[PDB]
Order: structure tokens, then C-alpha cells, then sequence
RNA sequence: AAUUUCUACUAAGUGUAGAUAAAGU
């Protein structure tokens, strides 16, 4: 179950990368970021570690071509590996957007 | 006959061009096969070891020379201390100390080659570290800076970091106060009691009272003397021996009386998340030294009333404003009470309040050392005790500290493990930053109660405990700085080490180093122990490449992205400087002075961390003002590719204008040229609230030649032109800072963005200067304030002024021909070299520093300025206000309200010149949460709502009969917002117009909204354009003053324009 | 094992779609197509159903946004759901290219 | 998002525009 969960988490973040790569920077969503795989089907809020910020650049790791995302500005150097779009500004997160509500942005 | 053409070749200047050296051929494996990069890294790592050894030897020498010293002026100090007969004596004492230091027979060796060659390899006598001190044999120059800084302690200049200042200014005061406290706290003691055991266990030879004698201070100069004295003070285990302070605590606990305790004398970056977190846990846990200091200060400030209020003090400065804010309502209440009590003595029965009088009052105030608590109690009101409010606010701060501790129980327990790295984790850094911020806010707050120190009747019963606790607490400053500098740290690093190549005398001239060149490639050839061009005897490329293959040569290639073959735009400035080093048009302007330096930076980013933009994939563009919204490149874009490899940096010094000829004084030539000129332009710069910087160029008669915002920097290239809105970038960064958990990194990002912005504005202002031959006009940052909405703060504006001075020392146009006036070879020198942030005042070559008083809230077409005080205080004050107008009637033709005043009948209105203004209710004003208000309709509404006719005429008498308390409040409210010129909606909506209530000679009120919808406008478009316009008109007044004087009295003409003269100019120029 | 295999097969074909969508039509590889998931880690040749032809257009299914590929010309109406790039022209297939040998094409 | 180094970039495709006095404390 752990192998399939990681595969789903990575396919979802690869699709998110391929989507978000083309939106203009002023349209990027507010997301919840981390370094362990993030599972939108089970992700529940009220955890005191989820902070909704906005995606920046979208680049590829040079050694294994894994997508990584810079939260906020690139100059902030807050590079994460797994994100998930949310409707939130702070610790008050409302709901989790889907792979088509992010395409409607532009 | 232009002005600038005379200010070339004035004085000399020096720069260092930094480059990157690329090993050519098989130089890198010829270097790795001789290991010429491990000796130097080992030396760079042994530098710190030899630094510590030199520090230890310095400490030995200090404790040696501080043994053979006995002063003859110390008894005079103690006799006269317990305003000018003492400072001469204390500087005599410090001079005596410094002469005792510099008078030894060994001080000569302390900062030359002898201390590495002979002394330190003998003072140590350890075969392990004699290896260290012998490795740096012949490399004494590597310490030149260290020595030049490690001698400022053996001096007497009394700066905060020096041995003399520590021993005298900070130690002798405490020694004298300790003499006092011992004279007071006595006869509770016996030889049978703890007195004899103190002597026997810690001294064993002479009495303990000898350490409170006068001329025995020449015993606590040595660190061991300080140690034994602080031992008999506090207690020193050999059997835990109690000290004098806790004997006092034992007495004050036996019976209840707050008896003073003695004061002890003074004593003369992290690299891993675990180290940082354990330092945090150690210094700031709930049983540390700092938390105990906080508990002690809490118990003191909650026992704050059993200390005599006449003995406490509060320092004079920002602390007084904050104390008034927290106690007496808001910012300025203490200041105005002091000004009232100063007028009641130094002001006659007349209303003759002059700007010179106000300035002398301000100076007398600012020279007051500190305020007692009984004084601040006299300034208070009935049933308000100032000590109770201070105690309650300090207890609130302490309880907030305790609350943050209770919110942060988790970072102290031993089970805690770090999931993410510290720089990427922001919950734990938020916790640490909140704790450090609260604790340092408390520390900076209670810093006030140390009221100047130098004063007579200090309540030592309180100050003993206070300093005992505070001298442990102020370590939070270093902890805060360390943790912050660790968190705000780039993932790469720029740590390098100089390469010598087994040669102490290496590269120091043009040594075994030469700069070759071939075609359009410049090479650095280093001999060890086709056709080129030597720098001009030629060579043969074949045999030099043969040397490179052999090993007899170390050819590097000097390179930056302008020497590339795919570079087509304009080269950097330093690239042009370098290329000119070897040019023909360069005669002696830029020459090669000194020796270069070849550093070496190791790869800081592991190639497993390298992140790339994959090729043939459309990249999004980050510039909203860019037409092209994507980019597809046929190659890869690595992020920070420069820091993922080893790079041989090369620092090359250059001396511009080494042999100047047009030597003269720049300021006086500027004054003479501004005098003899018939139409000198002036560029006024002002810090706005909606614009970062705003430019207004004004000719020699007050006519606006240009006025535009510096919001967007315009880069020209290839004929194309693309703009960048730095205001929007700054707003984005501030929004990000509002979203982030902690804002240690956001603040540094904002600072560096602002530095880049001012680095663009520097070029903007320079190309503005070399277009009109204009003269710049800047706000004098020493005196003035900007009301917290101005984006560019004072620190970054000071950095901007410094950057402008450093640029205008040698102004270059990159696009211009080099040998042409204004090019790199013949740049303009229209400013003196920067000295200090305090000497940036009243002139600098082409730069005039101007006070920003009465520049933005002034009508630019009539000179009007609201000098009234329209704040409601009581019925009587508002009645007198209303009764002070010459006439108040309703003009029915215009459907307005005229308020014919006369500035003679009002207080503090002496600067004005046209004292008889007539101002109407024209237009609408935006009050402040904002609300738009049409003025005449508001007046009619108020009048009708309180039963008042106004078509009669001169309704002043009809108006001061209202008995209601709120009528005069509303009236003075809208009378205050009628005189509000700068109106702006708070919620960022760009409406920053500037209306005036008076009409000019032609009879029309100035309204900026009539000039914002225009290009080629004659009056300011908004309040910030008004600020720049007035900052330019002040320099125009100074130019007129120059025109009034003769060609020898020009140097003495004062140009610090006073409020009287400024208002006179602004009101008659029209 | 079947759930993870299908997830890998789909993530691989989604990456292949995102890659091949940008190459010009004259550079597209020769591929082996089918309607059941294709597993390059185990795919063995000599099966009498593998025919190497060239990809055409790359569109999305309108009902569930699943990538589909038109083998050969679009006008041929040979629309498949799972492809795999190979070095081959006919029943004589040499080897199976990888997700980077297809990016080197342009 | 490439840089002697900094800022904003991608700016026409291995770069663009401006600035840059390094070392040491
Ligand atoms: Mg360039
Ligand atoms: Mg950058």
C-alpha cells in the first residue's frame, strides 16, 4: 500500500508541475508544502504544520529529473518537493482545490 | 561653456576589479600534481590558530605591562568624583595608561615580523604549535590587517572597544561606587564572623578593607586582580564560600530594609542546526542565566515602590518618547510639559516665539542627561502615579514573556528532534524568533532606567540589583545576532583563500606574474620555481604553450561574461576599465598600481542539489510588464551554476587619475559656477508615500522642466525598451512577508531588493545630471522625519546617498566614447570622497543637502502652509481660536465660506511672510477608515444641525455662543481637515492629490487633479512632486544667495535655509 | 501488484504525452502501441503483435482527461491509449528508447 | 533563471540593463 501511495503522490505532483509551469506568476495558487509525499485524498487540516503560501518557479533536479517547487519567491530559497493547492491565506485553510480548478486560473 | 567640463582629472581614486581565472591547457592537473591548493587551504585553516596564539601572547604582554604600572592621578579622581575639571584628569589618566603600554621595551615587536619570527616561537615552547607559528614564516603580510586592528586596544582614543576605556570609564566608576557602598554598609561584620574567613580563603595575606581603599585601584588593572576582587565580592569556591552581596541579602532577609549591594567589575558563527538548537536550549531554557535574570528583574520591578522615587532615573532620548506614549497618552506630552516649564522661565510676557528660540530650547532639552522619576511624577496629573503605571507595564511585558514560554514548552524537551533543516523549517524558527523578539524588546525597554550613569544621587539599593540582572541579560543581543545571521544565510558560500604558490613575494607587482594577451583574450601567466603580447615585447604561442604543458608556467584566462563570444550587449563598467588598462587612448588615467591577488573558492553546492530548467520547455516570465510571456531555450539553465564549481577569483586594483593636474577645491568651484551661470538647472529628489523616489527637474527660475516617478526603471538595449515596476515588486515582497511564518529572510530580501533599486536609481540620476548639467537636491537626513508611510526608509536612503557620492566621485557614461569628455578615461569628478553619514550635510560638490521642513504640505502656487494648531482641547481654547479670526462669513456668489485670518493673532506663526491669508471651503477633503467630505456641505450641515444662520456675515460672534461640548469638537475637526492639503486614501488606492484652501492672485485654487491629467505641466502633480519641487526651490534660493555675494565671500555664504526665509521665498517668488 | 503496475504505466504514458506534445511532427519517434497498459521494464519483443509506427497528434479525452495518441496520421484514425518508443521500422525491433532519448530529438 | 559579485530579469538564445574597492576586523 505504501508503494502505490508514493506512486500516486508522485504522479499527482508531476501533473501539478506540468500544469503550474505554464501559468503566469501572478495567478499561481496558494499551496501547502512539505518534503514527505502529500496525499490529497486523505490530507486533513488542523495540523499545526500546514501554511498556505504561493508557488514560485518550477524547475527540475539535475541528478534524477524530479520536479521541485520554490514556495514564495525564488530568492527566498524555500525549495520544496511536494505541494497541494488550497484555498487559504494562513492557518485558516478552507478547502483543497483540484487539478482542474488550477487550470481554470489561466 | 558647460559646467561639468571643468571637473575632470580633479583628484585620485582607487578601485579593485574582481575577475575569474580559468585554467588554460593542462594547468589544473599541473596544479593538482603539485598540490598547490592544500598548503594554502591548510594555511587558511591555521590562520585562526595563529590568531588565537597571538591573542594569548597579547594577553600575556598586557598582564605583564599592567603589573609594572602605578598611577599618580587616581587619588585625585576619587577625591573629586564623590563638569570640566574632571575630564582633563581622566584623559590624563588614559594617556598615562597608554604611555605605560607604548613605553615598554618590547612594544616595537608586537605588530611586525619579529612577533612571528622570534617571539611567539619562544613564548609558547610546544612542538605542536611551534609548527603553526613556523608555517607563517615569510607570510607576515597576511596579518597586516589583524595587527592594524589589534593595536586599537593599546590606544587611548576612548572608543567603546579599547583597554583604556574599559579600565577607566567603566571600571573606576564602579570602584568608586563600591567604595561608597562599603562606607555605607559596614559594622555588620566581625573577624569572628565571615570577614576573617573571606580574607583567609581568598587573600590570606592582607585585609579585605584594602580593596575598598582609594589608591589600591592600581591592583585591579590585571585580570587576576579583577578576578580576586570579584571573588571577595560574590564568592569563590576553593567549600562554597559566600560573598558580600549575599551577606547583604542575608541581612536584608533577617530584618527588612533594602540595603545596597556591591557592583562587580568588567572583564577586558555557528555551522549546524543541532549546534544552533543546543545553544538555544542552553542559553534560554527555563533554568538558564537569562531566565533567572528575567525572574530577578520581575521581582525587582514588582518590588518597585519600596525604592525612593527620587533615586531612579530615565535616560533622555527615544526612551522618553516611548515612556510618554506608554504613560502620558501619546508621543509628546513630557516634551511639551518641559517646554511649558522652560517658557515659564526663559520666555517674557510677549508672543515672540522665534525659530532661534525654539531651536535653543530643543538643544537645551536634547542636552539634558536624564530625568528622575520624581520629575516625571510632577509632570503627571491627579491620581496618576507614574511608578504604578511603569510597574504594571513592565509586569505586562514579563507576563507576555512568560506566555511565550508557555507557548514554547516543546523546543526545550530532550525528546525533540529536527524533521527539516533549520533554514527550511519555519515553525521552530518562528518560535525562536518570537521568543528572542519578546526578550530583546524587554531588554531594550528596561534599558532606559540606566539614566546616563554619571549623576550623584543614584538609589544604589535599586541599581545594584538592576545592573546585576541586566549585565547577564544583554547577552541576548549576541545570541539574537548569531541566530539571525545563521537563519538568513544563503545555501552557497563565498569563503575563499588566497593562493601564494610557495612565494611570499607573489603577484605584488608587475613577483613571477605577468598579464599576457592574445587576440581578444587576456591571460595571467605565473612562472613557478600565433603570437602573444606581453604587458610590449612579443612571444611565440608555441613555446608558451610548451611551458604550460611542461609545468614552468601557470596560464590562467581572465574571464567574465563580457569577454564571452556570445555577448553582444553593453559590457560591464569594470570590464571597460580592465580593457582600458591595455589601451592606447589610456595614457595615465587608469593605470595598474599595486599587486593583484589570486583567491580560490571551493564548490559549495553538491551536484546532487543542483537544480535546472530543462531544455526545450517553455519557461514562464516573471516580469508582468514584459510583452513576451514565455521563453523556450535550446539549452539548460542551471540555478546558481557559479557556486557549484571551483573558481579562481582574481582581484586587480586600479588607480584612476594617479597624476591629477586640475587640482582645486570642488565646492568653491561649484559655487563660482552656479553664481556666474544665468540659468542653472536643479534636480529635486524626494521620498514619496506612493512613489519610491520622485524626480522634479527645475530650471533657474522655478519653472518645472520635468517631473516623473522613478517607480519604473527603463533599460535600453538594441533599440528595444522594457520597463520594470519596482514598486510592484516591493509590494509583492511585503505581501509575502505578511504571509510568511517568520520574516528574518523577507527583511533581508527586501533590503537587497532596495539596494538593487537604488543601484539603478544611481544611474538614472547620473544620466539626468549629465543631460542638463543640473545640480542635485537631497533631503538632509540628520534633521527631519518621514511619517512611517514613506517606503524607502532612512537606512536605505542613507545607503542611496552614499552610493551617489561614491558614483559621482567618477561619473562614467558606458555608451559614450572613452576618450571623450564623460567617458571612462575622462569621467567627471563632481563630488568629494565619502567620509561619514554625519558629514553628509549642507554640501558635497554637486550635491546640496536640504532640510525637508515645510516641503510637502505647502501650496506650490501661493506658498501657503498651515501653521495653525487646530486640535480640540477644551471649550475655552476653541472659543479663543474662533474669536481670533479677522472675519468668518458666508460668500454667497461662490457658495463658499471665507475665513479671513491674520497670522499675527496666532501663536507660533513667525516664519510666515504674507501674514494676511483668506482661505475658503473649496473642494473636497479625505479624512481619516477613510471618508470623503465635501467641505461647504459639511459646514452647512453642521451649522443647520446646531441652529445657526450664516447668510448674515461675520458669524464669529454668532458662533462662540454655543454651549454644547461636541459642537466645538466637530467644528475644530472639520476646520482641521479643511487645512489638510495632502489627502490620500489609506487602502492603497492611488489618489494622492493636493488641494489648497487659498486662491492665488488670479483667483483660482491650486488643485493637483488639474495637473495630473497632463504632460508638460508647470506645477506639481501630487504631494511628492510638491516635495521635490520645494527641495529644488530651496537650492534655487541658495543659488540666488550665491548670486548676491561676491567671488571671495562665496565660501562663507550659509545656505541652511531657515523657515522664515523659506516661507518668504515661497510666498514672494510667485 | 496490479494496482501499482497500472499506476506506473499511466504515469509513464502521461510523461510521454507531456514530452511528445512539444516535438515537431517530423521528429516523433517510432513506437509500439496498444490499448492495455504497456510496461517498458518488462516489455519483451518477438511478440507477433508489436508494430513500430510513428506518433501523430497528442490530444486529451474530453470525458476523463486521459491522454491518447494517434499513431501515424490523424486522418488514419488509429487512436491508441498506450505507447512506448522503440528503435524499429517493422517486426525487426532493435531496442526500447527512454524518456531522455526522446527529449534529445528536439 | 545563467553573473567577478549584487539587484531585476530572459532581454531574441550559453545571455540583458544598471551598479560594483578588495583584503582584514
Ligand atoms: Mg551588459
Ligand atoms: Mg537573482
Amino acid at each position: 500500500i505504501r508503494a502505490c501511495i508514493i506512486k500516486e503522490i508522485d504522479l499527482y505532483t508531476e501533473q501539478l508541475y506540468n500544469i503550474i509551469k505554464s501559468l503566469p506568476y501572478d495567478k499561481r495558487p496558494n499551496v501547502v508544502y512539505s518534503d514527505q509525499p502529500l496525499d490529497p485524498n486523505n490530507l486533513d487540516l488542523s495540523e499545526p504544520e500546514l501554511w498556505a503560501e504561493q508557488v514560485g518557479e518550477c524547475m527540475r533536479y539535475a541528478h534524477n529529473d524530479q520536479p521541485c517547487f520554490y514556495i514564495g519567491s525564488t530568492k527566498r530559497e524555500l525549495r520544496v518537493n511536494y505541494i497541494v493547492p488550497v484555498i487559504g491565506v494562513r492557518d485558516e485553510i478552507e478547502r483543497v482545490m483540484t487539478l482542474e480548478e488550477v487550470r481554470n486560473l489561466h | 561653456m558647460s559646467k561639468l567640463e571643468k571637473f575632470t582629472n580633479c583628484y585620485s581614486l582607487s578601485k579593485t576589479l574582481r575577475f575569474k581565472a580559468i585554467p588554460v591547457g593542462k594547468t589544473q592537473e599541473n596544479i593538482d600534481n603539485k598540490r598547490l591548493l592544500v598548503e594554502d587551504e591548510k594555511r587558511a585553516e591555521d590562520y585562526k590558530g595563529v590568531k588565537k596564539l597571538l591573542d594569548r601572547y597579547y594577553l600575556s604582554f598586557i598582564n605583564d605591562v599592567l603589573h609594572s604600572i602605578k598611577l599618580k592621578n587616581l587619588n585625585n579622581y576619587i577625591s573629586l568624583f564623590r563638569n570640566k575639571e574632571l575630564e582633563n584628569l581622566e584623559i590624563n589618566l588614559r594617556k598615562e595608561i597608554a604611555k605605560a603600554f607604548k613605553g615598554n621595551e618590547g612594544y616595537k615587536s608586537l605588530f611586525k615580523k619579529d612577533i612571528i619570527e622570534t617571539i611567539l616561537p619562544e613564548f609558547l615552547d610546544d612542538k605542536d604549535e611551534i609548527a603553526l607559528v613556523n608555517s607563517f614564516n615569510g607570510f607576515t603580510t597576511a596579518f597586516t590587517g589583524f595587527f592594524d586592528n589589534r593595536e586599537n586596544m593599546f590606544s587611548e582614543e576612548a572608543k567603546s572597544t579599547s583597554i583604556a576605556f574599559r579600565c577607566i570609564n567603566e571600571n573606576l566608576t564602579r570602584y568608586i561606587s563600591n567604595m561608597d557602598i562599603f562606607e555605607k554598609v559596614d559594622a555588620i561584620f566581625d573577624k569572628h564572623e565571615v570577614q576573617e574567613i573571606k580574607e583567609k580563603i581568598l587573600n590570606s595575606d592582607y585585609d579585605v578593607e584594602d580593596f575598598f581603599e582609594g589608591e589600591f585601584f592600581n591592583f585591579v588593572l590585571t585580570q587576576e586582580g579583577i578576578d580576586v576582587y570579584n571573588a571577595i565580592i560574590g564568592g569563590f569556591v576553593t567549600e562554597k564560600i559566600k560573598g558580600l552581596n549575599e551577606y547583604i541579602n542575608l541581612y536584608n532577609q533577617k530584618t527588612k530594609q533594602k540595603l545596597p549591594k556591591f557592583k562587580p567589575l568588567y572583564k577586558q558563527g555557528y555551522t549546524s542546526d543541532e549546534e544552533v538548537l543546543e545553544v538555544f536550549r542552553n542559553t534560554l531554557n527555563k533554568n538558564s542565566e537569562i531566565f533567572s535574570s528575567i525572574k530577578k528583574l520581575e521581582k525587582l520591578f514588582k518590588n518597585f515602590d519600596e525604592y525612593s522615587s527620587a533615586g531612579i532615573f530615565v535616560k533622555n532620548g527615544p526612551a522618553i518618547s516611548t515612556i510618554s506614549k506608554d504613560i502620558f497618552g501619546e508621543w509628546n506630552v513630557i516634551r511639551d510639559k518641559w517646554n511649558a516649564e522652560y517658557d515659564d522661565i526663559h520666555l517674557k510676557k510677549k508672543a515672540v516665539v522665534t525659530e532661534k528660540y525654539e531651536d535653543d530650547r530643543r538643544k537645551s532639552f536634547k542636552k539634558i542627561g536624564s530625568f528622575s522619576l520624581e520629575q516625571l511624577q510632577e509632570y503627571a496629573d491627579a491620581d496618576l502615579s507614574v511608578v504604578e503605571k511603569l510597574k504594571e507595564i513592565i509586569i505586562q511585558k514579563v507576563d507576555e514573556i512568560y506566555k511565550v514560554y508557555g507557548s514554547s514548552e516543546k523546543l526545550f524537551d530532550a525528546d525533540f528532534v529536527l524533521e527539516k533543516s533549520l533554514k527550511k523549517n519555519d515553525a521552530v524558527v518562528a518560535i525562536m524568533k518570537d521568543l528572542l523578539d519578546s526578550v530583546k524588546s524587554f531588554e531594550n525597554y528596561i534599558k532606559a532606567f540606566f539614566g546616563e550613569g554619571k549623576e550623584t544621587n543614584r538609589d544604589e539599593s535599586f541599581y545594584g540589583d538592576f545592573v546585576l540582572a541586566y549585565d547577564i541579560l544583554l547577552k541576548v543581543d549576541h545570541i539574537y545576532d548569531a541566530i539571525r545571521n545563521y537563519v538568513t544565510q544563503k545555501p552557497y558560500s563565498k569563503d575563499k583563500f588566497k593562493l601564494y604558490f610557495q612565494n611570499p613575494q607573489f603577484m605584488g607587482g608587475w613577483y613571477r606574474a605577468t598579464i599576457l594577451r592574445y587576440g581578444s583574450k587576456y591571460y595571467l601567466a605565473i612562472m613557478d620555481k600565433g603570437n602573444y603580447e606581453k604587458i610590449f615585447e612579443s612571444a611565440s604561442k608555441k613555446e608558451v604553450d610548451k611551458l604550460v604543458e611542461e609545468g614552468k608556467l601557470y596560464m590562467f584566462q581572465i574571464y567574465n561574461k563580457d569577454f564571452s563570444d556570445k555577448s553582444h550587449g553593453t559590457p560591464n563598467l569594470h570590464t571597460m576599465y580592465f580593457k582600458l588598462l591595455f589601451d592606447e587612448n589610456n595614457h595615465g588615467q587608469i593605470r595598474l598600481s599595486g599587486g593583484a591577488e589570486l583567491f580560490m573558492r571551493r564548490a559549495s553546492l553538491k551536484k546532487e542539489e543542483l537544480v535546472v530548467h530543462p531544455a526545450n520547455s517553455p519557461i514562464a516570465n516573471k516580469n508582468p510588464d514584459n510583452p513576451k510571456k514565455t521563453t523556450t531555450l535550446s539549452y539548460d539553465v542551471y540555478k546558481d551554476k557559479r557556486f557549484s564549481e571551483d573558481q579562481y577569483e582574481l582581484h586587480i586594483p586600479i588607480a584612476i587619475n594617479k597624476c591629477p593636474k586640475n587640482i582645486f577645491k570642488i565646492n568653491t568651484e561649484v559655487r563660482v559656477l552656479l553664481k556666474h551661470d544665468d540659468n542653472p538647472y536643479v534636480i529635486g529628489i524626494d521620498r514619496g508615500e506612493r512613489n519610491l523616489l520622485y524626480i522634479v527637474v527645475v530650471d533657474g527660475k522655478g519653472n518645472i522642466v520635468e517631473q516623473y516617478s522613478l517607480n519604473e526603471i527603463i533599460n535600453n538595449f538594441n533599440g528595444i525598451r522594457i520597463k520594470t515596476d519596482y514598486h510592484s515588486l516591493l509590494d509583492k515582497k511585503e505581501k509575502e512577508r505578511f504571509e510568511a511564518r517568520q520574516n528574518w529572510t523577507s527583511i533581508e530580501n527586501i533590503k537587497e531588493l532596495k539596494a538593487g533599486y537604488i543601484s539603478q536609481v544611481v544611474h538614472k540620476i547620473c544620466e539626468l545630471v549629465e543631460k542638463y548639467d543640473a545640480v542635485i537636491a537631497l533631503e538632509d537626513l540628520n534633521s527631519g522625519f518621514k511619517n512611517s508611510r514613506v517606503k524607502v526608509e532612512k537606512q536605505v536612503y542613507q545607503k542611496f546617498e552614499k552610493m551617489l557620492i561614491d558614483k559621482l566621485n567618477y561619473m562614467v557614461d558606458k555608451k559614450s566614447n572613452p576618450c571623450a569628455t564623460g567617458g571612462a578615461l575622462k569621467g567627471y569628478q563632481i563630488t568629494n570622497k565619502f567620509e561619514s553619514f554625519k558629514s553628509m550635510s549642507t554640501q558635497n560638490g554637486f550635491i546640496f543637502y536640504i532640510p525637508a521642513w515645510l516641503t510637502s504640505k505647502i501650496d506650490p502656487s501661493t506658498g501657503f502652509v498651515n501653521l495653525l494648531k487646530t486640535k480640540y482641547t477644551s471649550i475655552a481654547d476653541s472659543k479663543k481660536f474662533i474669536s481670533s479670526f479677522d472675519r468668518i462669513m458666508y460668500v454667497p456668489e461662490e457658495d463658499l465660506f471665507e475665513f479671513a485670518l491674520d497670522y499675527k493673532n496666532f501663536s507660533r506663526t513667525d516664519a510666515d511672510y504674507i501674514k494676511k491669508w483668506k482661505l475658503y471651503s473649496y473642494g473636497n477633503r479625505i479624512r481619516i477608515d477613510w471618508e470623503e467630505v465635501c467641505l461647504t456641505s459639511a459646514y452647512k450641515e453642521l451649522f443647520n444641525k446646531y441652529g445657526i444662520n450664516y447668510q448674515q456675515g461675520d458669524i464669529r460672534a454668532l458662533l462662540c455662543e454655543q454651549s454644547d461640548k461636541a459642537f466645538y469638537s466637530s467644528f475644530m475637526a472639520l476646520m482641521s481637515l479643511m487645512l489638510q492639503m495632502r489627502n490620500s486614501i489609506t487602502g492603497r488606492t492611488d489618489v494622492d492629490f493636493l488641494i489648497s484652501p487659498v486662491k492665488n492672485s488670479d483667483g483660482i485654487f491650486y488643485d493637483s487633479r488639474n495637473y495630473e491629467a497632463q504632460e508638460n505641466a508647470i506645477l506639481p502633480k501630487n504631494a511628492d512632486a510638491n516635495g521635490a519641487y520645494n527641495i529644488a526651490r530651496k537650492v534655487l534660493w541658495a543659488i540666488g544667495q550665491f548670486k548676491k555675494a561676491e567671488d571671495e565671500k562665496l565660501d562663507k555664504v550659509k545656505i541652511a535655509i531657515s523657515n522664515k526665509e523659506w516661507l518668504e521665498y515661497a510666498q514672494t517668488s510667485v
